[PDB]
RNA sequence: GCCAGCACCUUUGCUGGC
RNA sequence: CCACGUCAACAGCAGUUGGACGUGG
RNA sequence: UGAAAAGAACUUUGAAAAGAGAGUGAAAAAGUAC
RNA sequence: AGAACGCAGCGAAAUGCGAUACGUAAUGUGAAUUGCAGAAUUCCGUGAAUCAUCGAAUCUUUG
């Protein structure tokens, strides 16, 4: 995650840092999950933040092989929610299912025309 | 410039829509610092009427309920129907 | 009569009269207790459904 | 034409000619209470520690105006009311307050250094990692023999690369031993990671040359090493956790620059 | 034409509007409410005509 | 032009937006109270505090001209 | 969660019904519980639709705490009987429960026995009694939380 | 109250006479 | 009797009158659908005839009235002649007190809620006994006579048509489905269409218009195709020859039916947001066309009731023959000049000029005021249903506003406001775009079910979606299966 | 007792009184809620 | 009809203490069951009347009451309990 | 405003006394 | 207080009842 | 409490509270001061 | 410095702001915001942040 050091806390603080500190984009770090093989040569990168356009397939858990456009993501709790499956209750009762993003990996795009201008552009810290 | 909108919101209730009914009264609710002279003024200028009578309590919602009076002429039905 | 503690109070407040003069009729209790109104009693006083002692 | 004369051994290496002398500083009787003696004495001056708050003490004002009525006052405390309060909380005899002195900083402890005493300490530890067979005991493994301990070249200054961190590592053989620290042992650690206690991971070896440092910036990282120099070292170095023996790794220049001393110090048995 | 009920019919051709004309499965669903409506047609009307030939019969 | 913020209200004088901005009150002194309806609605939050938002401007523009002057 | 707690049964040979965080002693129908008893749960039920009319209480082993000198049953094995009707209600508002449990079953008919039947502390209502002084003593209205189950045999 | 049976049966029993006549 | 007293009611001659009362018993779901049924077998005896001899051998009655025939839910010549035409009568006559505001009454009051309903049942059968004395006063049946059996033969379609109000009233007690109102018009069509289209043909002979030749759809598409049992062959496609072309009659129930059900599909589509989630969700369409379905009946029934300007009333004062106040000045229904024969020229211009052949292009003036007059009647009793009661725009907008702020509890928002401009402007010209396509569809032909057809096969998608709905939505044999169900929130 | 008079002083704390919490619920399922009132 | 005195020289001077009236209630209410043979006893305002128009010291001693009958049985049972 | 009678389902109308 | 709706807790048992609970005025 | 509220549908019983069986999940003597 | 009482689409708990009343501005960013029920605004360039601004226009009442 976060690359060593300048700021030395142990500690249940630094995960507070994530947890509590610093909306949408610097959830833009916590929210990226890496590229493939094929784009990752076409745009040059590694990682990209994520789109809810985009297609995305899980790789580690328990529901650690579908595929499906994002229905919601948050930028508090720092989790993607997969369209669909969830898993329905008989009347209707539906559920979200939530995952973390860094046990993901992105495979199709949805990227825009100056979206990835910025990104590319030698990133920052331009806040 | 330190005027104030008095109106803040016109009230409505079962009390209050009865009032509509018995004589052309309309029932507001204005600002705590409100005064008699611009409840008159501010629904001249919001419905065109002439007031016959402003009178003002408290009511514990705080903010301070006033009692217009308007003119027979008026029609309070069809302006209420506006509100 | 049953949740009638309204229909004794409003019954006795529109003849001016201390609660317990005022009488409800066995009968038509039921026709007392659909009132709810200070005009709904008018109209129970008028027939003689509601009397007063 | 031999004394305690050395081979040289190299990174290359394949060692092809001879060293200088090994130091008569690494000789003198192993000794390890003066070696647990000043590992502790070193890191009781770093360390300090915190507790309970409130104050210390004492929201909450007292002089003992405890009220009687059974068993006593009790015995303690006073004020009051509703909480809290009793004792309390003012204790101890606390269900919810302080301890009885809420660490305490205050308590001036250390251990002061002597200059005598210093240079007795670092001899001692010179002559504590001329050892051999207290590698194992310790807990690291060596497969290589014999040369103990380990001679390398000037060239260990100059990486940098990576990939000659791994061409140093298989020379000095070792390397296995490396491969030990980034495995499971190493796990999660609790609430004693904090203070460092911790969960249960053990150390590789040492690497010492004699001019620099080098220490340069990717010497830096490479699992369980650490760096260290011949002008500035010490027994958290040269023995962590004061359990005397480890593996220690040298580089020629050592002897020269250790020898000349004043100072006004040398061996004795 | 005045104010009023040119406002009262702006609204009230948004009404008619909304379209969403037919699909081939809404086409396919009035055809069976229409062919199920037509043969609930089919045997009352056919009830009634057979035996009213009979009545002119029987009754000349 | 269409629209109602944010770069069409900042740079308006002045007098044509206060015009517009009490004939935009008097759309939700007609829809105030009650007549909240139930609402929100995000239409009377917003020119709510639009009216906050450019009241803002307004009296900005006149502390800013009186420090010029 | 809960229950047997004596666990064999097993349950295509058993109906169940539990009582959940009302207000009827825990003192009286741990007697009652022990009393039943056993008996079908028609046995137990007109048992307890008698004891309403005239016929005390059920006999009480253990909490059996003077009282007067008493008295006429009955008084099997016991000669101190009561009349709480407040823990035959709650006994009561159990056992329909177990028999319109045991009426879908669908098992029936002679069979029964109740197998095991146990009270839990639901805990105690914490109120207070005036006495003197300002100094007041503690008063306990007692709650439980009951469970039922039964047995082929 | 009637029933739905005398409604019923004052139908079938009208167009009986009808025809009868 | 007299004495004296002071009334002015008619309390004494009500039970010396056998009139009715109704049940009681109600049984679901195999004996709402078999009594329904019954209910529908019992019309279905249409076919029998009705007493009297003089008038049913040499005239054989007068020509079929193709007019009256769709809205009433009768068939001439039986013991419904007159269907719901009273009962749908008394409606209007209290639609337009009520509504007018001559008489003011709210609806919330179960008291007065029940008056209204007791009063139209009383008034269905008083407009009961003076329908079935215009209906001799029309010479209709082909013979005019004193006191005698022009007596008897008034009195068994009454006593046949407190029958069809008893219909009426059982279905609607929970012993059928729907109303019995909407059936027997739904039956109306049953009994005319495929007797006018499957039918069968037989051979005799007769100077007035006889239904000899009837029985379209096999006439014309088997003779096109091949040959039957029957010795037919050649294509009949289009003519204005006295034989019908069969193809005409066959084209314009399909061409009605395509478009008059696809009204219904034209909705109002009223957004939430939503239903479990904070996002758009259901597109909650309303259906246009039975809102309206009321009105329109209301509308249509009224173009054969006017004294000044419609068929059953200025047909009595054009076959009574004194001439006073009222006179043929109303209308002249008499034979003409014409080929056809029809009211030469009436003031009901809000009769309508189709037949059971091609519409009439030839007089533009009358389809105007016809299109005219039944839009501003579309209009009329729209704000009429409006006014009383229902699910009042007033009263439910201000229910659910003011319930849900404060409550239990509490909670907040609706749509309510923002339906509030889309519905009540949608609920008015929702039934003037419905007497707009009932005339329309009327112009391309069609009669006797002209207006009934239409109302009836998108009174059968009507019907269509609310047990789809109920099937797929609700549970039972289901289409959830596919995708459902609602997600969102955390 | 007296203070700055007046009739104002009664007329806040008639307003604090119905401003009062009470009460509701539907926000205890969302939180992180660690039971109050 | 029959027609009884219920004897209140028993047990109603030997009762007070206070409370003759609500304990004598009741003992009219179980003699009237075992007389008549029934469950239910109406015990009219009547007899609420009878016994407390003296009040409580305060009986008139014996009183004669009209009991009638029974055969409805249990479903809803008859027993007018004051004259009949 | 209060009380009484008659008409009226009520809402009301009429008459007399205080 | 007043009006309407309720019985989880609270009322010294109990409750179809409340000064309680909850929402208007 | 749990990776994720998936915070328990539906059916029967009970005045209700609740219970029975069943659903969800890796684990429900992980069923809500868990 | 500090404090009262207000404000809200909702208002349990916390602090965000002042009758303009968790408002918004000037840099600046990129697909999710309005805690949620619910009502809607945005998504190949003008919605949305204290990620960073000892930085801003408005600013009741008490001190």
């Amino acid at each position: 995650m976060a690359k060593q050091s300048l700021d030395v806390s142990s500690d249940r603080r630094k995960a507070r840092k994530a947890y509590f500190t610093a909306p949408s984009s610097q959830r833009r770090v916590l929210l990226s999950a890496p590229l493939s093989k094929e784009l990752r040569a076409q745009y040059g990168i590694k990682a990209l933040p994520i789109r809810r356009d985009d297609e995305v397939l899980v790789v580690r858990g328990s529901k650690k092989g579908q595929e499906g456009k994002i229905s919601s993501v948050y930028r508090l709790k720092f989790a993607v929610q997969v369209d669909k499956v969830t898993k329905e209750k008989v009347n209707g009762a539906s559920v979200p299912i939530n995952l973390h993003p860094s046990k993901l990996v992105i495979t199709k795009l949805h990227l825009d025309k100056d979206r990835k201008a910025l990104i590319q552009r030698k990133g920052g810290k331009l806040e | 410039l330190d005027s104030y909108k008095v109106i803040e919101q016109p009230i409505t209730s079962e009390t209050a829509m009865k009032k509509v009914e018995d004589g052309n009264i309309l029932v507001f609710q204005v600002s705590m610092k409100a005064n008699k002279y611009q409840i008159k003024k501010a629904v001249k200028e919001l419905y065109e009427v002439d007031v016959l009578k402003v009178n003002t309590l408290v009511r514990p919602n705080g903010t301070k309920k006033a009692y217009v009076r308007l003119t027979a002429d008026y029609d309070a039905l069809d302006i209420a129907n506006r509100i | 009569m049953a949740n009638l503690r309204t229909q004794k109070r409003l019954a006795a407040s529109v003849v001016g009269v201390g609660k317990r003069k005022v009488w409800l009729d066995p009968n038509e209790t039921s026709e007392i207790a659909q009132a709810n109104s200070r005009n709904a009693i008018r109209k129970l006083v008028k027939n003689g459904t509601i009397v007063k002692k | 034409m031999s004394r305690p004369q050395v081979t040289v051994h190299s990174l290359t290496g394949e060692a092809t000619a001879n060293a200088l002398p090994l130091p008569a500083v690494f000789s003198a009787p192993i000794r390890p209470d003066i070696v647990h003696t000043v590992f502790t004495s070193v890191n009781k001056n770093k360390r300090q520690a915190y507790a309970v708050s409130e104050k210390a003490g004492h929201q909450t004002s007292a002089e003992s105006w405890g009220t009687g009525r059974a068993v006593a006052r009790i015995p303690r405390v006073g004020g009051g009311g509703t909480g809290r309060s009793g004792q309390g909380a003012f204790g101890n005899m606390c269900r919810g307050g302080r301890m009885f002195a809420p660490t305490k900083t205050w308590r001036k402890w250390n251990v002061k250094v002597n200059h005598n005493e210093k240079r007795y300490a670092t001899a001692s530890a010179i002559a504590a990692t001329a050892v051999a067979s207290l590698v194992l005991a310790r807990g690291h493994r060596v497969e290589k023999i014999p040369e103990i301990p380990l001679v390398v070249s000037t060239d260990l200054e100059s990486i940098q690369k990576t990939k000659e961190a791994v061409a140093a590592l298989k020379a000095v053989g070792a390397h296995s031993d490396l491969l030990k620290v980034l495995k499971s042992k190493k796990l999660r650690a609790g609430k004693g990671k904090y203070r460092n206690r911790r969960w249960t991971q053990r150390r590789g070896p040492l690497v010492v040359y004699a001019e620099d440092n080098g220490i340069v910036k990717a010497l830096r990282n490479v699992p369980g090493v650490e760096t260290a120099n011949v002008a500035s070292l010490n027994l958290l170095q040269l023995a962590p956790g004061a359990h005397l023996g480890r593996f220690v790794i040298w580089t020629e220049a050592a002897f020269t620059k250790l020898d000349q001393v004043w100072g006004s110090e040398t061996v004795a048995s | 034409l005045v104010e009023a009920p040119v406002e009262f019919v702006r609204e009230g051709t948004q009404f008619l509007a909304k379209c969403k004309k037919p699909d081939l499965k809404e086409y396919t669903k009035i055809v069976k409410a229409v062919g199920i409506g037509f043969i609930a047609v089919g045997i009352i009307g056919y009830a009634i005509k057979l035996i009213h030939i009979p009545i002119r019969y029987v009754i000349v | 032009m269409a629209g109602v913020k944010a770069y069409e209200l900042r740079t308006k004088s002045k007098e044509q937006l206060a015009s517009q901005l009490v004939d935009l009150k008097k759309e939700l002194a007609e829809l105030k109270v009650q007549k909240l309806s139930r609402p929100s609605l995000p239409k009377i939050k917003t020119v709510r505090k639009s009216i906050a938002c450019v009241l803002t401007v307004i009296n900005e523009q006149q502390r800013e001209a009186v420090r010029q002057l | 969660m809960a229950r047997y707690g004596a666990t064999s049964t097993n349950p295509a040979k058993s109906a169940s019904a539990r009582g959940s965080y009302l207000r009827v002693s825990f003192k009286n129908t741990r007697e009652t519980a022990q009393a039943i008893n056993g008996w079908e749960l028609t046995k137990a039920q007109k048992y307890l639709e008698q004891v309403l009319d005239h016929q005390r209480a059920i006999p009480f082993r253990r909490f059996n705490s003077s009282i007067g000198r008493t008295a006429q049953g009955k008084e099997f094995g016991v000669t101190k009987a009561r009349w709480p009707a407040k823990s035959v209600k709650f006994v009561q508002g159990l056992l329909q429960n177990a028999a319109a449990n045991a009426e879908a079953k669908g098992l029936d008919a002679t069979k029964l026995y109740v197998s095991h039947i146990q009270v839990n502390q639901a805990p105690k209502q914490r109120r207070r009694t005036y006495r003197a002084h300002g100094r007041i003593n503690k008063y306990e209205s007692s709650p439980s939380h009951i469970e039922l189950v039964v047995t082929e045999k | 109250r009637v029933d739905s049976l005398v409604v019923l049966f004052l139908s079938v029993g009208f167009i009986f006479s009808v025809i009868a006549l | 009797m007299s004495g004296f007293r002071l009334i002015d009611i008619v309390k004494p001659i009500l039970p010396i009158l056998p009139e009715v009362e109704l049940p009681f018993e109600k049984l679901p779901f195999d004996d709402k659908i078999v009594y329904t049924i019954f209910a529908g077998l019992i019309y279905l005896f249409a076919q029998f005839p009705l007493v009297g001899l003089p008038k049913a051998t040499t005239p054989n009655v007068n020509d079929p009235i193709y007019f009256l025939r769709g809205v009433f839910g009768c068939e001439p010549r039986t013991l419904l002649e007159f269907g719901l035409f009273p009962n749908i009568s008394s409606g209007l006559i209290l639609q337009l007190l009520a509504g007018l505001k001559v008489i003011k009454v709210n609806f919330k009051i179960q008291s007065d809620r029940e008056l209204f309903q007791s009063l139209t049942k009383v008034f269905a059968i008083v407009q009961y006994v003076i329908l079935t004395n215009i209906f001799i006063f029309a010479g209709y049946f082909g013979d005019d006579l004193s006191v005698v059996q022009i007596g008897l033969i008034n009195f068994q379609l009454v006593g046949a048509g407190i029958f069809t109000t008893l219909l009426a009233e059982v279905i609607d007690k929970g012993f059928g489905f729907s109303s019995g109102a909407m059936i027997i018009n739904t039956v109306v069509i049953a009994t005319n269409l495929v007797a006018d289209t499957f039918g069968v043909s037989q051979i005799k002979v007769g100077e007035d218009d006889q239904t000899e030749a009837q029985g379209a759809l096999i006439n014309l598409i088997q003779g096109l195709r091949s040959k039957h049992k029957t010795f037919i062959g050649g294509i009949i496609s289009a003519f204005n020859r006295d034989y019908l072309p069969n193809l005409t009659t066959t084209i314009i129930v399909l061409a009605i039916a395509i478009i008059v059900c696809y009204l219904q599909s034209v909705r109002v589509e009223l957004p939430i947001r939503s239903t479990r989630a904070r996002g758009t969700n259901n597109v909650y369409p309303i259906k246009l066309l039975y809102t309206g379905c009321l009105s329109v009946l209301f509308s249509y029934t009224i173009l054969f009731y006017i004294h000044i300007f419609a068929f059953v009333l200025i047909q009595l004062v054009a076959k009574n023959e004194p001439t006073h106040i009222i006179c043929k000045i109303m209308g002249h229904y008499e034979n003409a000049n014409n080929l056809l024969a029809v009211p030469t020229f009436p003031l009901s211009l809000l009769a309508p000029p189709t037949s059971f052949f091609k519409g009439v292009t030839q007089q533009p003036l009358t389809f105007i005021t016809y299109s005219a007059f039944i839009l501003v009647t579309g209009i009329w009793f729209a704000d009429k249903w409006q006014a009383i009661s229902g699910s009042s725009a007033r009263d439910v907008a201000l229910e659910f506003k003011d319930q849900g702020i404060t409550l239990m509890g509490r909670r907040e928002q609706n749509v309510a406001k923002e339906l509030n401009k889309v519905i009540p402007i949608a609920a008015v010209t929702g039934a003037s775009v419905l007497s707009l396509i009932t005339v329309i569809g009327e112009s391309l032909g069609l009669k006797g079910k002209a207006a009934g057809i239409v109302v009836g096969i998108a009174g059968g998608f009507s019907l269509l979606e609310v047990i789809t709905i109920e099937y797929q939505q609700s549970g039972g044999q289901s289409a959830l299966n596919q995708v459902l169900g609602v997600p969102g929130a955390m | 007792m007296a203070a700055q008079k007046s009739f104002r002083i009664k007329q806040k704390m008639a307003k604090a009184k119905k401003q009062n919490r009470p009460l509701p619920q539907w926000i205890r399922l969302r939180t992180n809620n660690t039971i109050r009132y | 009809t029959r027609e009884y005195t219920i004897n209140l020289h028993k047990r109603l001077h030997g009762v007070s203490f206070k409370k003759r009236a609500p304990r004598a209630v009741k003992e009219i209410k179980k003699f009237a069951k075992l007389h008549m043979g029934t469950d239910d006893v109406r015990l009219a305002p009547e007899l609420n009347q009878a016994i407390w128009k003296r009040g409580v010291k305060g009986v008139e001693y014996r009183l004669r009451l009209r009991i009638s009958r029974k055969r409805n049985e249990e479903e809803d049972a008859k027993n007018p309990l004051f004259s009949y």
